[PDB]
C-alpha cells in the first residue's frame, strides 16, 4: 500500500465517524468528538469524489444540525479543517461553524 | 477610545469581574485582579504588539532582564489566587508574573519580564493556565500511563513500581536498593517529573532506610507488606531522619491493631494517609478518621470522586475481582461489605467540600485511574455546590472560593506534603514552569498544551502533514521537550537529601534535573492550603454512619456528571 | 476429549499442610465492635490486643490454615481456631514488636502483652 | 487439615504428579518435584504470608541474603527439569531456585532466597515459567521485528544486518568494522540482547578477522556472498582462533562442491548448520545429512515446522517471487523442484523428534517468522506425538522427555552453540534473570509476561488509563525494563573476546552489559541436550527419500495446527 | 476530537469487534480474540447508550453463546473487563463467564 | 484479546479496505492503495475462512478488474503479499498480477 504517516492517521478518522454513524443510527445524540469525526470524514470522502474546496466549505454546514447533538456542542465547534487529496492534490477544507 | 468588555475579552481573554464556566459545570470563575495596563497588552502575530522596537525589545541581551518565554494574557487559577496575568519564565522557572512588554514605550511593564530578542511567545489570550498537576499516589505499572496522566494535565508522579509485577500492581513501592536504582534510571526516558517511594516495612531500620540512601524520595507502607505497628513505627523513624515523607495504606483487615493502634504508633508524627476515605484501603470501617488529626496529610484517591450511581456496583465487583474472592464464601462477602461503604463515600464527597480531606490523587492502575485525578476534582465541585449550594465564603456569584479550595487537592497540597513545593506545585515566582494551558471549554477535561521546565511536552495538536496544525486528527501528541536530551532538562528526578549527598545521580549517569526533597516532617494538617480543618470525625461501627460536629453528613449518588459524555469518545 | 487449553489433570490424594507439627485448639472472641481478619503466617500472640485468648498459647504459633488464607471475627463473635507450630528458628521480629527474639521466651512476651493491653494474659 | 489436590493446584499451581496441557495441543507436562513445604508456600496480598515478621524478613539488609525479586510458585519447564519451585533473583541474575520467604517462621527456606525489605513478587502460581528464546538466525532488516520476537517469549536475536539491504534481506550478515560498529551503537536502543555476526567470506584472513575484532560475535557463510572451499576454510581458521561460532548456509547450486567438498572443506572442525533440511537454502538434495555428523551442530529454521498442507505450494511460490525466477523457464522450475522437497520436510519432522536436529531458529524475515520459533517448536512436538505416538522414554502418560527435548532446541541448545549459555539460555543459578511467564492456555503462543535481567521488558496488559490493568485491549506492550537507560541494565551485548579486549565497548560509548562469547569450538552434537544423536542420513539422489537406520523417514502433512486459528486474530 | 489516549486505543476494540462481527455473519465459529473484542465493544457501546453498570453485568454474559465460538473458548475467557464513559463518568465493568 | 504487533498491524488493513469498498460502492475507480487493500483483506479473510494457500492464489486474481481501478493501477501491482493463519497455521500468499 505505501502507506505514509498521514494515511496511517487519517484512517482513524474515517473509523472514529463509522463509530459515531452508528451511534447517531440507533438514536443517541451525539457528542463533541464523534460530531467531528463525522464531519471530518465527510469532507475527506467529498475529496475523493472529486468535490471542489468551495463545494465542501458548504456542503459541510449541512451533514449534523443542532438536534444530532447533545446541548452546547454546535457551540463547542467553531470550525473543522481537514486535509484530503483532491484531483489537483492536496488541499485543505476548513467548514466554519458546522452545526447551527 | 473605549471597547466593550465583550470584544475586549474576546481579544485579550477575560478581565477584572468577567466571569468564565468551567467545562460544561455550573462553576464559575471570576477574574479578581489584572497585571495589565489597558491598551498596553501584549499580542504577537502580523501587525502585533510584540514587534521589534515596539512590545519587542531591540536592545537588551538574555542576561538583562529578558524572558525566554512570555505567555500573555493567562487567566491563572491558582490557591494564590483567580486573576489576569502575563506570565515570564527563563532557565525553565517562572521568573515573573505580571505584565511582559517593552519598558522603552509600556507603561507597567514589571522589570524582569522584557520581551527580547531570547523571548518565545505563547498565546494564552482565552486560555485558564494552572499548575501541572501533582499525583502523589501513582503504581509504576504500565509506561503507557505517562501519556495518559499529562493528557488531563498532570505533570510530577510520585510513586513506586517495578512494571506489572505483583508487589507493583498491589503497592506504590519499589522495593530496595537494586529496584530503586533500575528504576532511577528508568525515569531518564518518562516525560514526566518523578519521585520514588521505597517499601516502608521492617522491623530494623537499616533495610528500610537503605532504600532512602539508594535515592528513594520516601516510603510508603502497605497492608499487603505487613502494616503493622513495627512498620509503622520504623518507617516514621527513618523518615524523621532523612526529611521524607511516608504514605500509609493500613490494615484494613484490623489484624495487628484497630485504627487507634495505627494512631498510636504513628505517636504524633507527620504521615500522608492514602485514600483515607478507605474503599482504596485501610481499617475497616473507620479509616477516614484519620482525616481529622492535626499530623495527617490526607488524600482520596479517585474512583469514589464523586459519588455516582454506578459507584458502588462498579467498587464491589473490582474489589471481588482482584482479591479473587467468591460471592458464595461469607467471609469473603462480609469483607467486601465492610470495605465498599455508600455511607463513608458519600461522606467523602462533603468532607472535601469542607476542606477536611486536604488532596487528591489517582492510585494509577491499581485502583484508579491515571487521567482522572484533575477530571473528577471538578466532577466533585460541581456535584458539592448543587447539592450543598455555593459555600458561605462567596462572593459576587462567583465559585472562586470553592475553586481555590479544589484546585489546591491537586496542586500544591500534594507539593507541600511530599517535600517537593519549593519546586512544583503552583504558578509562584521562583518555581518550575510546569503550566498547563486549557481552553475552558475543555478545563479539567483534556489539556491543550502541558509546557515542562519552559518547553512543551505535550499538545493537542493536528496532522502533521497539514499546512497548519489544526486539521484533523486533532490528539495528544508527545512535543519537543521529550525528544532527545531535552526530556532531561524539561523534567525532574526527586531524591532524598542523603542520596544527593552520596552522589547517587552521578553513580547511575542520571542526566534529569534533581530535585531535593525536604521539609517534609515539621508539616500539618493547618499547612493544606485552603484544606487546613481538623475535627472530630465519628465513624459509626455498627451503621458506618460518619458525623462531624454532631452532624450527620450525608448526600445523594448523581446519575450524570458534567465533564463526561459530552467530551469523550468512549 | 473436548480440549479446555491449559487445563490440569491434577494427581489424585490430598495434601497435608504443615505435616509433623504440633497442633493446638484454643477459642478466641473479637472484644471490639469492628471486624478482625488474621492472616495465615502471623504469629498468634501478637494479633489485635481486643482479641480476648489464652495469650500464652498464642506463643510460637500460628493459625493451621492454608498459606494465604485467614480467619475471620465479627464484632463480638468467638469461635475455635486451629494452631500449628512456627517453624525455620522459631524466631520472630517486628509486627507488634512482643517477641524481637526467639519465642522461647515466654515470660518475656507475655509480660510486654500485659503492659501493652494485649487481652488474656493470664 | 488436608486441601484436595483440584483446590491446591488452583490456589499455588500444580505440584507432583499433576498434569497440565500446553496450550490447546495434546501435550502434557506433569510436575517431577516440588522445593516447597506444604503449608508454607509463598504468596503475596491482603492478609498473604509475604508480609513484615511473617514470610517477609524485616531484619536483613540487601546484601544479607536477601532477594531483588522472587517467583513465587512457578512451574519450570527446562531441559534441566520440568518442576514447581519458587524463583530468586538477584543483581539480574538467577541466584536461587527452592524456597523463597523468611526463616525466621519458615521450614525450608533456601538460605539465599530470603524475601525482604529489599524484594520485589511476582506472582508465578499457575504460570509456566521457561528460559527466555534463543534465536541464532536472525536478519536484522526491520526494528518493528523486536516486538515480534519479545511477543512470543523470544529474548536473545543472534544473527546480522544493517535494515533492508539487499545483502541483510538474504543474509545473517553485518560486514564489515564499520557496518558492525553501526549495528553495535544501533543495537544500546533495542529491548532484547544480541549478538552480530560478521561476513563468513574471504580468502585472506585479516579482511575476516578484522570483523571479529570490531565487536562481531560469531561469522556467518552464505551462498549469496560464495560459500566456497575457500571462505568455509579461512572463516573456521578465523573462528577457532577467536573462539566464536561460524554458521553456514551452504551451495545449494552444488557450483564448486556437493556437500562431502563442504564438509571436506569444514575437516571436523565446529560448526552450526543452518536451516539444515535444505529448504532454507544448502547443497541440494542433500544438505540435511550434515545433520548426522559429530561437529555439526543442526538448526532448523521455522516456515517448514511442522510438515503442513500448505507447506509446500507456499515454499515453491514463496522462492520463485524472492529469487525473482519465471514459471516458464525450465532452469528455474528445474531449482525450485530441487530445493523445496516434501521428502527432506516431512523427515525433518522426525529428526526433530529423535534428537538429530537439535535446534530450531526463525530465520526472520529472510524465510522465515521472528515470533514464531517457540510457536512452531511445540507444534512440531504435538504433531509427532499424534503420529508416532508417545517417545518409547516417557513415563506416567506425559509427555515430559519430549517437552524436554522440544524446549532444549530453542533455549539451551542455541546458546550452547553460540558460545552464550554461561549467560543465557536456561533456568539454572548464575545465568541471568531472562525468564517468561505464560498463561498454560497461551503457552508458546503470546507470554504473560517477559524477564528481561530481573525487570519486566514486555507484558500482555490492558488499558493504561484504566483503574486496573487487565481491561481491554490487552496487548502486548514494552515495560518500564525498556525505558531510559534501563534498557542498558536489562540486555547484554554479546561479543568477541578479542573485542572486549580491545576495548570496543569504550570506543563506541556501549553502555549495555557487554557479553563474552566462548567455548564454541570444542564442542560438538553431543554437547545439545536432549538432541545428541549421531547417525549416518542417508538423501536418495534420485527420489529425494531420507533415511536412517536403514529405515525410510516418512509422515503426512496435517490440515490443522493447535496454537493456530482459536489464537490468532488474522 | 481532541483523542487522548484511551480513546486512539479504544477505537480499536470497535474495529476487532466489526471485523468479528463480520467472520460471524458469514458462518465462522468465533475465536478467543474475536469473542473477546465481540463483547468488549458491546459493553463500551452500552455504556455509551446510558445503561447501568449492572445492566451491563447482566447483558454481557448473553451475547455469544458457546455455539458460536469454538471448541475450548467458553472456558478460556473467565472474565472480561472494560471501562467505558458511562452518564456518570468513567466506570469498569466486568462480566464473569461470559460465554457458557 | 492479547494483541500480538501483526494483529495490532492488519487490523488497518481490513480498515482500509473497509474504507476502499465503501468508496468502490459508490461508483468511484479505486487507486493503487485502495486496491491494493481489497485484495489483501480479502486472502487474509479466506485464510480465516480456511482456503488453501493455492485456492487463494486462484481467487486473488479476480476480486478486481481493470474496469474497477483507475488507469495504471493493474501495471503498478505486481503482486499482492499477505501472510495469514491458516487452520494449519501462518502461511504467505502471493497474488501474482491480480488485476488484468
Ligand atoms: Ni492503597
Ligand atoms: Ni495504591
Ligand atoms: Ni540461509
Ligand atoms: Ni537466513
Ligand atoms: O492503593
Ligand atoms: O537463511
Amino acid at each position: 500500500m505505501h502507506l505514509n504517516p498521514a494515511e496511517k492517521e487519517k484512517l482513524q478518522i474515517f473509523l472514529a465517524s463509522e463509530l459515531a454513524l452508528k451511534r447517531k443510527a440507533r438514536g443517541l445524540k451525539l457528542n463533541y468528538p464523534e460530531a467531528v469525526a463525522i464531519i471530518t470524514s465527510f469532507i475527506m470522502e467529498g475529496a475523493r469524489d472529486g468535490k471542489t474546496v468551495a463545494m465542501l466549505m458548504e456542503e459541510g454546514k449541512h451533514v449534523l444540525t443542532r438536534d444530532d447533538v447533545m446541548e452546547g456542542v454546535p457551540e463547542m465547534i467553531d470550525d473543522i479543517q481537514a486535509e484530503a487529496t483532491f484531483p489537483d492534490g492536496t488541499k485543505l477544507v476548513t467548514v466554519h461553524n458546522p452545526i447551527s | 477610545m473605549k471597547i466593550n468588555r465583550q470584544q475586549y475579552a474576546e481579544s485579550y481573554g477575560p478581565t477584572v469581574g468577567d466571569q468564565v464556566r468551567l467545562a460544561d459545570t455550573d462553576l464559575w470563575i471570576e477574574v479578581e485582579k489584572d497585571y495589565t495596563t489597558y491598551g498596553d497588552e501584549a499580542n504577537f502575530g502580523g501587525g502585533k504588539v510584540l514587534r521589534e522596537g515596539m512590545g519587542e525589545n531591540g536592545t537588551y541581551t538574555r542576561t538583562e532582564n529578558v524572558l525566554d518565554l512570555l505567555l500573555t494574557n493567562a487567566l491563572i487559577l491558582d490557591y494564590t489566587g483567580i486573576y489576569k496575568a502575563d506570565i515570564g519564565v527563563k532557565d525553565g522557572y517562572i521568573v515573573g508574573i505580571g505584565k511582559g512588554g517593552n519598558p522603552d514605550i509600556m507603561d507597567g511593564v514589571t522589570p524582569n519580564m522584557i520581551v527580547g530578542t531570547a523571548t518565545e511567545v505563547i498565546a494564552a489570550e482565552g486560555k485558564i493556565v494552572t499548575a501541572g498537576g501533582i499525583d502523589t499516589h501513582v503504581h509504576f505499572i504500565n509506561p503507557d500511563q505517562v501519556d495518559v496522566a499529562l493528557a488531563n494535565g498532570i505533570t510530577t508522579l510520585f510513586g513506586g513500581g517495578t512494571g506489572p509485577a505483583e508487589g507493583s500492581k498491589a503497592t506504590t513501592v519499589t522495593p530496595g536498593p537494586w529496584n530503586i536504582e533500575k528504576m532511577l534510571k528508568s525515569t531518564e526516558g518518562l516525560p514526566i517529573n518523578v519521585g520514588i517511594l521505597g517499601k516502608g516495612h521492617g522491623s530494623s531500620i537499616a533495610p528500610i532506610m537503605e532504600q532512602i540512601d539508594a535515592g528513594a524520595a520516601g516510603l510508603k507502607i502497605h497492608e499487603d507488606w505487613g502494616a503493622t505497628p513495627a512498620s509503622i513505627d520504623r518507617s516514621l523513624t527513618v523518615a524523621d531522619e532523612a526529611d521524607v515523607q511516608v504514605a500509609i495504606h493500613s490494615d484494613t483487615l484490623n489484624e495487628a491493631g484497630f485504627l487507634e493502634d495505627t494512631l498510636r504508633a504513628i505517636n504524633g508524627r507527620v504521615i500522608h494517609s492514602f485514600h483515607v476515605e478507605g474503599a482504596g484501603g485501610g481499617h475497616a470501617p473507620d479509616i477516614m478518621a484519620m482525616a481529622g488529626h492535626p499530623n495527617v496529610l490526607p488524600s482520596s484517591t479517585n474512583p469514589t470522586r464523586p459519588f455516582t450511581v454506578n459507584t458502588i456496583d462498579e467498587h464491589l465487583d473490582m474489589l471481588m475481582v482482584c482479591h479473587h474472592l467468591k460471592q458464595n464464601i461469607p467471609e469473603d462477602v462480609a469483607f467486601a461489605d465492610s470495605r465498599i461503604r455508600p455511607e463513608t463515600i458519600a461522606a467523602e464527597d462533603i468532607l472535601h467540600d469542607l476542606g477536611i480531606i486536604s488532596m487528591m490523587s489517582t492510585d494509577a492502575l491499581a485502583m484508579g485511574r491515571a487521567g482522572e485525578m484533575v477530571l473528577r476534582t471538578w466532577q466533585t465541585a460541581d456535584k458539592m455546590k448543587k447539592q450543598r449550594g455555593p459555600l458561605a465564603e462567596e462572593k459576587n456569584g462567583s465559585d472562586n472560593f470553592r475553586a481555590k479550595r479544589y484546585v489546591s487537592k491537586y496542586t500544591i497540597n500534594p507539593a507541600i506534603a511530599q517535600g517537593i513545593a519549593h519546586e512544583v506545585g503552583s504558578i509562584e515566582e521562583g518555581k518550575f514552569a510546569d503550566l498547563v494551558l486549557w481552553e475552558p471549554k475543555f478545563f479539567g477535561v483534556k489539556a491543550d498544551r502541558v509546557i515542562k521546565g519552559g518547553i512543551i511536552a505535550y499538545a493537542q495538536i493536528g496532522d502533521p502533514s497539514a499546512s497548519i496544525p489544526t486539521p484533523q486528527p486533532v490528539m495528544g501528541r508527545r512535543m519537543y521537550g521529550t525528544v532527545g536530551d531535552l526530556i532531561h532538562d524539561t523534567n525532574i528526578t526527586f531524591m532524598s537529601k542523603s542520596s544527593i549527598q552520596q552522589g547517587v545521580p552521578a553513580k547511575l549517569g542520571l542526566k534529569r534535573r534533581i530535585g531535593t526533597v525536604k521539609n517534609c516532617r515539621n508539616i500539618g494538617k493547618k499547612d493544606m492550603k485552603w484544606n487546613d480543618v481538623t475535627t472530630d470525625i465519628d465513624i459509626n461501627p455498627e451503621t458506618y454512619e460518619v458525623k462531624v460536629d454532631g452532624e450527620v453528613l450525608t448526600c445523594e449518588p448523581v446519575k450524570e456528571l458534567p465533564m463526561a459524555q459530552r467530551y469523550f469518545l468512549f | 476429549n473436548y480440549i479446555v487449553p491449559g487445563e490440569y489433570r491434577v494427581a489424585e490424594g490430598e495434601i497435608e499442610i504443615n505435616a509433623g507439627r504440633e497442633k493446638t485448639t484454643i477459642r478466641v472472641s473479637n472484644t471490639g465492635d469492628r471486624p478482625i481478619q488474621v492472616g495465615s503466617h502471623i504469629h498468634f500472640v501478637e494479633v489485635n490486643k481486643e482479641l480476648l485468648f489464652d495469650r500464652a498459647e498464642g506463643i510460637g504459633r500460628r493459625l493451621n490454615i492454608p498459606s494465604g488464607t485467614a480467619a475471620r471475627f465479627e464484632p463480638g463473635e468467638e469461635m475455635e481456631v486451629e494452631l500449628t507450630e512456627l517453624g525455620g528458628n522459631r524466631e520472630v521480629f517486628g509486627i507488634s514488636d512482643l517477641t524481637n527474639g526467639s519465642v522461647d521466651n515466654k515470660e518475656l512476651i507475655l509480660q510486654r502483652a500485659k503492659e501493652l493491653g494485649y487481652k488474656g494474659v493470664e
